[PDB]
C-alpha cells in the first residue's frame, strides 16, 4: 500500500510555458514488475514500532523537547 | 462526408521556427520560436518581410 508521486510526466511539460511543477519522462519498461525481497528486521525493530508511534505517525515529534 | 477530419487536445511541443530544434523561448515582439540566443540575433535581424514566412510555414500570421 505504499505509494510515491514520481512526478509529473513530461508529455505535459508544454502544459503552460512556465508552471512550478517537476516534469519526469513516461516509464519505458513494463508498467508492472514483480520482485522478490528478503527482508530482515530484528526483536528491537518490532519492540521500537510497538512502543510508539514511528516516522510519519508523529508529525508533532518536530517541536523536540518533550 | 468530409466530417473525417480530427481535432486534437494534448499539448503541442514547441519547436524553433528557424532550425527546428526544439524552443524553450517565444519571442514577444515578432512571435517567432527560437533555440538559443544566436537564433535570436538572427530573427531579430531579418528583413522585415522575413518573419512573417517563417510563421506561415506553419500556417501562422502575425495578422
Amino acid at each position: 500500500g505504499a505509494c510515491k508521486r514520481v512526478g509529473r510526466s513530461d508529455a505535459y511539460a508544454t502544459e503552460f510555458d512556465l508552471e512550478a511543477e517537476e516534469y519526469v519522462p513516461i516509464p519505458k519498461g513494463e508498467v508492472h514488475k514483480k520482485k522478490e525481497i528478503v527482508q530482515d528486521v530484528t526483536l528491537h525493530d518490532l519492540d521500537v514500532a510497538n512502543a510508539r508511534p514511528q516516522g510519519g505517525q508523529d508529525i508533532i515529534s518536530m517541536m523536540g523537547q518533550l | 462526408t468530409n466530417i473525417e477530419s480530427a481535432p486534437s487536445l494534448a499539448p503541442m511541443k514547441h519547436y524553433c521556427d528557424v532550425t527546428g530544434l526544439p524552443a524553450p523561448y517565444l519571442d514577444p515582439k515578432t512571435r517567432l520560436r527560437y533555440h538559443n540566443k544566436e537564433i535570436f540575433a538572427m530573427i531579430r535581424n531579418l528583413p522585415q518581410g522575413m518573419g512573417e514566412q517563417f510563421l506561415e510555414a506553419r500556417g501562422a500570421h502575425t495578422v
